[PDB]
DNA sequence: GCATCCGTGAGTCGAG
DNA sequence: TATAATGGGAGCTGTCACGGATGC
């Protein structure tokens, strides 16, 4: 939904 | 002349200062007169205190602020297009925690707009008004659930932009739900976050059996405040890591953080009074000693359950009640935007604090004032509540400042606005005028503050009443809110009094708005005046009680639109309010103390007071207002005249000897006239123009700039290519038209030349050039000319240049020149006239005096009003006004007839009798008896039952005159009107709607860029819109060619319109239409959406409307 | 069906999304330019990130942003937050916005238009007029009939030619 | 007491009213059955019978034991044009819409 | 943020910076990666801000000059208690800077405004609706050029075929280009002196006829 | 403000 | 021929490219100093056509005599400036992108 | 039919030392009744020169042959110390009502 | 079979 | 071009009635 949140999640993966 | 006033009601208190709602608000917000240490926690000081301290280790703190003097006075700001403002300095100190180093400095934050003496602002040279907003007061409300009866909603509402609305509802599944940011979750969870044990919630909510059981969830109580907090955080923030400090941060910011969440002081008070509790802070909870503590939530839940159960002393709320609706005035709105800009400045501060060098950082380096400046400027420019001030007449300004709007930021939108909020609530009594509102889309949304009404410190509108003890009416006056007013039985202001005691066996009163007949023992309070029920405008309508409300609305609204007349007069029948309006509006100039007049001039009045000091008052002379009406002050005193305190020194616009003058007093006959007064049209006498009645001065401002370009500079000069000396006749050496010259459409106000756009002359131009042997000039005539339909005398020129002292323009501009042109406007056909009772009409005919109906003594009437306008409209006030107007015509006197305490028929009849003696006995002494025509008319009236048979002609004529009717002679024949006609003096105004401003026509002119359709509007020389419905009309007529012309030849068909113009100047019939350009625009815009639109023939083969130009 | 996916995003002719110098020499322009610029910036950055062998998270983010850019261009505010210009809450006006609504191309410029040879003024009762007649102010008529008037002025000695007549009526 | 513009719009949009009257889907004879607590109206043909359960406070346009046409209103209120369409056919609906709009 | 680029854009450009830092890193220096990365990241973000943020693109050095002018003016206003004049800014900028340079620098720095900018409190008025099209000729201008061409033909028809054609060639009515004397002379098969002479007499007869009928006068504005 | 032109 | 019917249909990438007179490779609009359009920008005269009638950007061919001619120096076709409201450009995407009309319009046609 | 006042460029102006503005001065001059004796005489320019403090009346106009002011008590202006008024007022024969706009004299 | 979500509509000139 | 620095930040809350797509 929120692109920034999504990206911060994908970053939070590694 | 003598002023006779009617009515028995003695007003205990005068009207409060009418601009106070603006003035005291802004003064309270700024606190400029208060020494910094004595300032309160309200206003811009509040915003400073909320923003600071700024932490995260550097810490920026706020000591105090100060406002300097304005760099320029108001007038100079108006001329130079500046903003009247004061420099705002803030003393700040940076403290490094570890080092202990403290650097202290006073930083310049830019400017803040100062409110003028009359409660307005000057923004970029133009006067503006910040309109008060009305909204739902913050607090805790309980409203019926529209779907399920028996269930209710508990809404917790903070101030706008102060954090989220919170809803509490008992769900069909039995559990209590909380809604925040559109998230439904069980309330018990948050209850656990606040640290509530099941035992406490059980003993508290146990009194209500079924509900508290639905509150009980063991999975929640099996948790800890930490675990519950993190659970709630995971519920409100999916995907966001549930760190402890982050959850604490979020929940604190959502509920307990005073900076993020703010109930107003009013929200605080109302919550306290409703829930029967005491609030510590303005938030719903606190963070204390490491954990959270509840404030509002439990009392709210308790009340909600109590209301659901039916427990006494619990009611729903009327959200339209004026106890639940408050006002945000100038101070609050400005303070709000100040808070926002300050917050941004703070963000910047934390940025610089992190990035900057740790050894040396001053507050000056940390603070960028720009965002704050931007916020303030934005508020005073682009806000919906910041409106162009209406200066048309002084009453317009005064009324504008007293406006209340439900619209704007944090307010309603006209879509969300239904009948309920637009209704007149019973609680509007004494607070918001039931009468004056717009007729159209804004009806009920834009309202007016009642005359005696006041806005308290909490923002609630309060109206005055008077204490009544034991049937005795005191002089003690008490201002209550609607909530307080609901607690009492309040008698009407007209209840008969002998001394201070009420004498009636039965009195008419209100209890919670409900009309009730009570004994004097039951009367707690009594109204101050009928005036308090209405607005300042509505209070200017005499015989208001005789006018239907719908037309009172129109009269009210239209008084605002009255144009100041050079000869302007106060009404023959006034309401008694005419002077206070002039005084409060700061229109007139008054004497400061008792004294003697030293000097009297057109430009100046010098007064010597008791102090022996010589005080000089400059008079504003032929100044242009926002609406182009001329505002000028004329001296009403003379040299050597002694003046006491509060005496009138000078009349401003629309003021006759200190009385509000919105129009003329004219002699009207109410009769049909040859269809010229058909459907509200009005017939006037040329005699009105002869004596300059309804003549008004209007000043228009024209402006031109000469700037640096890449093709060479534009320049303001008298040297204009291809122009004769006839055209430059009135131009001065520098190229500017000279003061005193008369300008007409097409005339040059300011000469200007601009270097030509680069072009290779077409072979036609080259050949013509060689033929006439004249070199093509490299500059062209850009000069500013008088637009069509305008003109006048040039009264002013302003010339500002780059390189001139005290003058710096916007980049690239070499010079700016303004030309002020004044015009004297006589009344003409199509001009709008109106009275205070809602009778409006456009002048359809101006007859020479000999054609006018006249009295037997040879006196012609001024105006002919059609009687057909009366019955359906039901405004009889104008008739009474006319009748009394007749009396005062012959007695030579003016009247004050207060609203609802009035002049009554019998009194008017007495005055009419005296007047009749004046009007007749004179004739009888002059040696003339009754006329034959008068005899015939008397026979007619005798058949109508107007006069009694057997009486003498004089007796009967008097009988008619007491009915306000007189014999009237047709000027064209000499034979009398068959019936006697109502004739008398009426107060009529010339409204701001003038055909001279509205008349527009165009053949061809500028076209739009993309659509290639004509521009809109008179100022742009635009074409009229032929819209979907006009198209429907042409379709319905089956007129295909007229329509096709509208769609093509006359608008966006380029080739078509060109060929049409040429065809017409040639005398050929117009060529066949082509494709309208906007269809091509449609095709290409659909192509940009990746849709292929193809025009095809009957062979289904593509047709190119772009004629190969779009295809490779 | 695959044409419902865009490999190549079309670009509107510039005159339909003008960059124009207004009276004061300052520039005014359509939002479509800003939308297109977002699009081109993100696309170019995508090509450079590809050519340079960027990690998958980065390329994913870039592609997502590219799709959202295209969305903003074609229909703005249709999915997700509407794209706004810096320092303003005003949504940018996309092609969909241009087409539809009361202010849209169809209703504003197509089913209705502003027209030439038109005027307006206040009305006044005509009682002397015959049913088929209306009073028309002289000057309004002079403007509305203007080309005809030039022609008729040339038909007589009133002016040497059309241009002379017009310069005379100026 | 007029329904006015919203009624006109209700008809032109062919909207299912919330004031909706209950109509018979077929022909038959009316047998009313009313418990003090609950009320119902049955329409009985020779071949088969149908049941209409409605709130007990509803105004009935029917007398017990009466023969009603298909689509004929059992209760007061505006008719659902689509129900009237499935029941009595297109002409009936045309007549209904026209007369109804004209009433206002 | 707030500098003209979206958060995600700043992030992506910063990622480009991160890539540069990765390819340029030396572990031998024993410095942690974040130190060397941060430099290139800030570099890429700032380059992006300078390059993309304007509808009308400005060179990075010029953007630096403009921002410097801004900071200068802001400090000057911070100590002056008011916005500075061009002269004061010029003083604070140093040698090479006068009032005119500051003024023009501020001029070229001006960003465009939206055509869709709303006008009035309603939603029905765009700022672009007030802007006329100066490019496309008006019906009046078109008709005037038409009558001009027709009249020029009328006047040229009072000459002979040759002199009218010479004039049309030299003035560019034929192919649009203006031929030299040698071209019209080689075309009609005469000397350039001769063709110049017949051009002269053509123009002369046109002058006489024009003084006579006063027909082409009004097209001279 | 609309209706028949009060404002 | 007379216009009879009007068809509307999906446009293929090939069709879209057939429409385009050039690809816009740069976000640039006009040059800050010159106020002329920038090469490969949204306003480029090379793509969308001449700003002045029958005159190229560099000013090598200023006259109508050249028609359809393209300047070697500035790459600008000499023709009527009107074409600037007609000729489409295009942008070639690295990753294909869905047209939101066929996604967000329910029920989704792609879906 | 016309009024000239020294150091006054138009009707919209005020004069130092004079209470009335020019609009009012003209409004007063519009009440002026001027009788002509000789029927042959079409126009007369009445010259006025005055200074204050005084109240300038219609009587203060410099006399002309065969010209009688029928209302000498008619007020014209109020002049103050230092206030100076110099006027030339053109009075014509005529019929009916002809507005300033029409004759432009 | 039926609650609830989301998207989309909500008057015309005039001026601003 | 090198100390080290490693998940953001506002929401905006008083219409409404419909139609059509998902969910018990
Ligand atoms: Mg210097
Ligand atoms: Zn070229």
């Amino acid at each position: 939904s929120d692109p920034v949140r999504q990206y911060l999640h994908e970053i939070g993966q590694v | 002349m003598e002023i006779k006033r009617f009515g028995r009601i003695r007003e205990v208190i005068p009207l409060p200062p009418l601009t106070e709602i603006q003035v005291e608000s802004y003064r309270r917000a700024l606190q400029a007169d208060v020494p910094p240490e004595k300032r309160e926690n309200v206003g811009i000081q509040a915003a400073f205190r909320e923003t600071f301290p700024i932490e995260e280790g550097l810490v920026l703190d706020f000591l105090e602020y100060r406002l300097g003097e304005p760099p320029f006075p108001q007038d100079e700001c108006r001329e130079k297009d500046l903003t009247y403002q004061a420099p705002l300095y803030a003393r700040l100190q940076l403290i490094h925690k570890d080092t202990g180093l403290i650097k202290e400095d006073e930083v310049f934050l830019g400017h803040i707009p100062l409110m003028t003496e009359d409660g307005s602002f000057i923004i970029n040279g133009a006067d503006r008004v910040i309109v008060s907003q009305i909204h739902r007061s913050p607090g805790v409300y309980f409203t019926p659930d529209p779907a399920r009866p028996g269930r209710y909603i508990a809404s917790i509402i903070p101030l706008p932009k102060r954090g989220p609305w919170i809803d509490l509802e008992v769900e069909p599944n039995g559990v209590v739900s909380m809604k925040v940011n559109k998230r439904k979750f069980p309330l018990v969870l948050l209850l656990r976050v606040l640290g509530y044990d099941q035992e406490t919630l059980a003993r508290e909510l146990g009194a209500y059996g079924e509900l508290v059981q639905g509150l009980m969830d063991e999975s929640v109580f099996a948790m800890r405040p930490e675990e519950a907090l993190i659970r709630l955080f995971t519920l409100l923030r999916p995907g966001d890591p549930p760190k402890r400090d982050k959850a604490v941060a979020y929940v604190y910011g959502l509920i307990a953080d005073p900076r993020r969440y703010d109930l107003g002081e009013a929200g605080r008070y109302k919550a306290e009074e409703k829930l029967g509790i005491r609030l510590s802070g303005r938030t719903l909870a606190r963070f204390e000693d490491g954990e959270f503590k509840d404030e509002v939530f439990l009392p709210t839940l308790r009340y909600l359950f109590a209301l659901t159960a039916g427990v006494p002393g619990h009611e729903v709320d009327d959200i339209d009640h004026l106890g639940n609706r408050r006002i945000r005035t100038v101070g609050e709105l400005m303070t709000d935007q100040f808070r926002v800009g300050l917050a941004r400045l703070a963000r910047g501060v934390r940025e610089r604090m992190l990035m900057g060098s740790e050894d040396s950082l001053t507050p000056a380096k940390l603070v960028n004032s720009r965002p704050l400046e931007a916020a303030i400027r934005e508020f005073f420019s682009r806000s919906q509540l910041s409106q162009f001030k209406d200066e048309t007449n002084p009453l317009s300004s005064l009324r504008h400042k007293r406006r209340i709007s439900a619209l704007g930021p944090g307010g309603l939108t006209r879509e969300r606005a239904g009948f309920d909020v637009r209704d007149v609530h019973r609680t509007h009594y004494g607070r918001i005028c039931p009468v004056e509102t717009p007729e159209g889309a804004n009806i009920g949304l834009i309202t007016s503050l009642a005359a005696y009404a006041r806005v308290d410190e909490l923002g609630f509108i309060r109206t005055p009443y008077r204490r009544v003890v034991g049937g005795v009416v005191t002089d003690e006056v008490v201002y209550m809110t609607a909530t307080e007013e609901d607690r009492y039985t309040i008698a009407q202001a007209n209840t008969p009094l002998e001394g201070n005691r009420i004498a009636a066996e039965r009195v008419v009163a209100r209890r919670k708005g409900e009309p009730v007949i009570v004994s004097p023992e039951e009367v707690e309070f009594m109204d101050v005046s009928p005036k308090q029920v209405f607005s300042v405008n509505t209070n200017l309508i005499p015989f208001l009680e005789h006018d239907d409300a719908n037309r009172a609305l129109m009269g009210s609204n239209m008084q605002t639109q009255a144009v100041p007349l050079i000869r302007a007069q106060a009404p023959v029948v006034m309401t008694g309010l005419e002077e206070r309006v002039v005084r409060d509006s700061l229109a007139a100039l008054y004497a400061e103390e008792d004294g003697e007049v030293a000097k009297v001039d057109g430009n100046r009045i010098v007064v010597r007071y008791e102090d022996g000091r010589l005080v000089e008052y400059p008079l504003r002379r032929f100044y242009r207002s926002n609406q182009g009406t001329a505002l000028d002050q004329r001296p009403r005193v003379v040299v050597g005249q002694r003046v006491r305190k509060g005496d009138l020194l000078a009349d401003g616009p629309a003021s006759e000897n200190g009385f509000l003058a919105l129009g003329q007093n004219v002699l009207v006959a109410i009769m049909p006239f040859d269809g010229y007064n058909f459907e509200d049209a009005i017939v006037i006498s040329e005699e009105l123009l002869k004596r300059d009645f309804y003549t008004s001065i209007h000043i228009e401002r024209y402006e031109i700039e000469a700037r640096d370009t890449k093709l060479g500079p534009e320049r303001i000069t008298r040297d204009i290519p291809h122009l004769s000396e006839a055209a430059l006749r009135d131009l001065d050496e520098e190229g500017v038209v000279r003061i005193g010259a008369e300008v007409k459409p097409g005339d040059i106000l300011v000469g200007r030349t601009s270097f030509k756009g680069e072009s290779e002359p077409t072979p036609e131009e080259r050949l013509l050039r060689s033929i006439f042997g004249e070199k093509a000039r490299d500059v062209k005539d850009t000069s500013l000319r008088v637009p069509p339909g305008e003109g006048g005398i040039v009264v002013r020129t302003v010339r500002l240049r780059r390189g001139d002292p005290g003058v710096e323009l916007k980049p690239g501009v070499r010079e700016v020149v303004r030309v002020y042109v004044a015009q004297k406007r006589k009344l003409q056909v199509g001009d709008k006239l109106a009275n205070r009772h809602g009778n409006k009409g456009v002048v359809a005919k101006i007859l020479p005096v000999e054609d006018m109906p006249h009295l037997p003594d040879g006196t012609p009437v001024d105006v002919i009003l059609n009687p057909l306008g009366v019955p359906s409209r039901m405004n009889l006030g104008q008739i009474l006004e006319t009748h009394l107007g007749l009396a005062g015509y012959f007695l030579g006197q003016r009247y004050i007839s207060p609203i609802f305490d009035g002049a009554k028929e019998p009194e008017i009849k007495e005055l009419l009798a005296q007047a009749f003696e004046v009007y007749f006995g004179k004739r009888k002494g002059e040696g003339f008896g009754v006329d034959k025509r008068e005899v015939e008319v008397l026979r007619r009236a005798e058949k109508l039952g107007l006069v009694t048979p057997g009486k003498t002609p004089e007796e009967q004529l008097k009988e008619l005159f007491l009915q306000g009717k007189v014999v009237l002679y047709d000027g064209r024949t000499g034979e009398p009107i068959e019936g006697p006609i109502v004739v008398g003096q009426m107060f009529i105004m010339k409204l701001y709607h003038m055909v001279e401003d509205k008349m527009h026509a165009r053949s061809t002119g500028p076209y739009s860029l993309i659509t290639q359709q004509p521009l809109g509007g008179k100022a742009q020389f635009g074409g009229q819109r032929f819209g979907e419905m006009e198209v429907w009309a042409l379709e319905a007529y089956g007129a295909a060619h007229t329509l096709q012309e509208m769609l093509t030849l006359k608008s966006d068909d380029i080739e078509g319109r060109n060929a049409a113009y040429e065809a017409i100047i040639k005398g050929e019939d117009v060529p066949e239409p082509s494709v309208p350009e906007s269809f091509r625009v449609l095709v290409k815009e659909l192509q940009a959406l990746a849709l292929d639109v193809q025009t095809l023939d009957e062979k289904d083969n593509p047709v190119d409307i772009f004629e190969g130009l779009a295809s490779k | 069906p695959e044409w419902m996916i865009l490999e190549a995003v079309p670009v509107l002719p510039p005159d339909l999304r003008p960059m124009v110098q207004v009276d004061g020499g300052r520039f005014a322009t359509s939002d479509l330019n800003d939308l297109y610029r977002r699009l081109i910036n993100r696309n170019n950055r995508l090509k450079k990130l590809l050519a340079q062998g960027a990690p998958e998270i980065i390329i994913r983010n870039e592609k997502r942003m590219l799709q959202e850019a295209v969305d903003a261009l074609l229909d703005n505010g249709r999915r997700g937050a509407p794209v706004t210009n810096p320092g303003s809450d005003r949504p940018l006006r996309s092609l969909t916005d241009i087409l539809s609504g009361k202010q849209g191309r169809f209703r504003q410029n197509l089913l209705g238009k502003r027209v030439d040879y038109s005027g307006r003024s206040v009305i006044v009762v005509g009682p002397q007029l015959k049913l088929h007649q209306c009073g028309l102010p002289k000057r309004m008529a002079l403007e509305l009939f203007k080309p005809f008037l030039l022609k008729k002025m040339e038909e007589k000695g009133i002016a040497p030619n059309v241009k002379a007549a017009r310069r005379m009526l100026e | 007491i007029t329904q006015g513009l919203p009624r006109v719009i209700e008809l032109f949009e062919a909207r299912r009213p919330k004031a909706k009257a209950v109509i018979s889907e077929i022909d038959g004879v009316v047998r009313i059955e009313e418990t003090e607590e609950k009320l119902s109206v049955f329409v009985e043909s020779e071949g088969f019978s149908k049941e209409y359960k409605l709130p007990k406070e509803a105004r009935l346009l029917v007398k017990d034991g009466d023969y009603v046409e298909a689509g004929q209103p059992l209760t007061r209120g505006a008719i659902d044009p689509h129900q009237l369409l499935e029941a009595k056919g297109p002409e009936a609906v045309e007549r209904y819409l026209v007369e109804e709009i004209q009433k206002v | 943020t707030g500098r003209g680029l979206s958060f995600l854009d700043l992030i992506q450009e910063g990622n480009q910076g991160l890539i540069r830092a990765v390819e340029k890193f030396e572990y031998k220096r024993r410095f942690k990666f974040s130190t060397y990365a941060t430099w290139w990241i800030r570099q890429a973000i700032n380059r992006a801000i300078a390059d993309q943020a304007r509808t009308i693109r400005i060179p990075v050095h010029m953007v630096e000059t403009i921002n410097k002018l801004s900071r200068t003016a802001r400090q000057l206003q911070q100590e002056l208690g008011r916005e500075p004049t061009y002269e004061e800014i010029a003083e604070a900028m140093g040698p090479g800077w006068d009032a005119k340079r500051v003024e023009e620098t501020l001029k070229i720095a001006q960003e465009p405004v939206s055509l869709e900018t709303p006008i009035g409190d309603e939603k029905d008025s765009f700022y672009g609706d007030f802007i006329p099209d100066e490019h496309l000729p008006s019906p009046v201008d078109a008709a005037t050029q038409s009558l001009l061409s027709e009249e020029l033909e009328k006047a040229l028809s009072k000459l002979s075929e040759r002199e009218a054609m010479v004039l049309k060639l030299r003035k560019g009515l034929i192919d649009g280009r203006e031929h030299t004397l040698e071209e019209v002379g080689a075309f009609f098969g005469v000397t350039r002196e001769r063709i110049r002479q017949i051009e002269n007499k053509a123009l002369r007869k046109l002058k006489y006829h024009e003084s006579r009928t006063r027909k082409l006068r009004d097209f001279l504005d | 403000a609309x209706x028949x032109x009060x404002g | 021929k007379e216009v009879r019917k009007v068809r509307i249909a999906l446009a293929s990438p090939e069709k879209i490219r057939s429409w385009s007179y050039g690809e816009v490779e740069k976000p640039e609009t006009i040059n800050y100093r010159t106020l002329k359009p920038e090469r490969d920008g949204l306003f480029d005269e090379r793509i969308f056509g001449p700003i002045k009638d029958y005159e190229c950007a560099c000013g090598k061919y200023k006259r109508q005599r050249f028609e359809g001619k393209v300047c070697e120096r500035c790459g600008v076709e000499v023709t009527k400036s009107i074409v600037r409201r007609y000729r489409m450009g295009h942008i070639e995407l690295a990753t294909p992108a869905a047209h939101i009309w066929f996604v967000k319009d329910v029920p989704s046609k792609i879906g | 039919t016309s009024v000239y006042i020294e150091d006054v460029l138009h009707e919209f102006s005020t004069i130092p030392g004079v209470k009335e503005d020019v609009v009012e001065i003209i409004l007063n001059l519009k009440e002026l009744v001027v009788r002509f004796l000789n029927p042959s005489l079409q126009t007369v320019t009445l010259l006025l020169k005055a200074e204050g403090p005084k109240e300038v009346k219609a009587r203060d106009f410099l006399p002309v042959a065969d010209v009688e002011i029928m209302n000498p008590d008619l007020h014209i202006a109020t002049l103050e110390e230092g206030g100076r008024l110099n006027m030339e007022v053109r009075v014509d024969r005529g019929v009916g009502y002809v507005p300033a706009e029409k004759h432009g004299i």
